[PDB]
C-alpha cells in the first residue's frame, strides 16, 4: 500500500485490498479504519491519491 | 594578491597549471586557511575566467574545478559558506554556468529538504548538526 501510494500505482492497491478481503473470510473494516488513521487522510504527498483510491 | 595577478593567467598558462595544482593541494590541508585559499582561488578562476583562448577549454575547465568544489560543498561549514557567497559573483561574471551551478546547489538543498506536503518540519535541521566527542558543530549553514 505504501509503495502503491508513493508510485501512484493501482495494481498493487487492488492486490493488497483483495488480500485483506480474503484474510477476513470484519477484518476488511479493521484494515479500512487502520487506513483512516494516518494512511487514508494522506495516501500520497499529493491528495490525488484519494482521487485514485 | 591573485585578483591582481590573474591578468597573467589569461595570457600565460604554465603558471595556471601551477595555480589550480596549488589550490587543489591546499584543499586537502591541515591548516583551515588553506581550504579557504583553495575556495577563493577557485571561486575567482570560475568568476573572471570567462563570461561564456577557446571558450570550450574554459566552459569545461570551470566544470572541472566545480566538480572538485563538490568536495568543498562536502567540506566543513566555513569553507561551504564561502561557496554560497562567492558563487553569486561567479554567476554575475560567468552567466552560462547558471544551469550546472543550480544542480550543484539544488542537490545540497535536497539532503535537508523533505518534499512531501503534510510533513510539518519541511526541512531536516538535525542533519546540519555534527555531534562527535561533545563537539557539536553546525556544518552546511542552511
Amino acid at each position: 500500500m505504501a509503495q502503491a501510494f508513493e508510485s501512484c500505482q493501482l495494481d498493487s492497491m487492488v492486490t493488497a485490498f483483495l488480500v485483506v478481503r480474503q484474510a477476513a473470510l470484519l477484518s476488511y473494516a479493521d484494515w479500512f479504519k487502520a487506513s483512516f488513521g494516518s494512511t487514508r487522510g494522506y495516501h500520497g504527498c499529493s491528495k490525488k491519491a484519494l482521487v485514485f483510491l | 594578491l591573485l585578483k591582481a595577478v590573474q591578468p597573467l593567467l589569461k595570457v600565460s598558462m604554465s603558471m595556471r597549471d601551477c595555480l589550480i595544482l596549488v589550490l587543489r593541494k591546499a584543499m586537502f590541508a591541515n591548516q583551515l586557511d588553506a581550504r579557504k585559499s583553495a575556495v577563493a582561488g577557485f571561486l575567482l578562476l570560475l568568476k573572471n575566467f570567462k563570461v561564456l583562448y577557446n571558450s570550450v577549454a574554459n566552459e569545461t575547465f570551470c566544470l572541472e574545478i566545480m566538480d572538485s568544489l563538490r568536495r568543498c560543498l562536502s567540506q566543513q561549514a566555513d569553507v561551504r559558506l564561502m561557496l554560497y557567497e562567492g558563487f553569486y559573483d561567479v554567476l554575475r561574471r560567468n552567466s552560462q554556468l547558471a544551469n550546472s551551478v543550480m544542480q550543484t546547489l539544488l542537490s545540497q538543498l535536497k539532503q535537508f529538504y523533505e518534499p512531501k506536503p503534510d510533513l510539518l518540519p519541511p526541512l531536516k535541521l538535525e542533519a546540519c548538526i555534527l555531534t562527535q566527542g561533545d563537539k557539536i558543530s553546525l556544518q552546511e549553514p542552511l
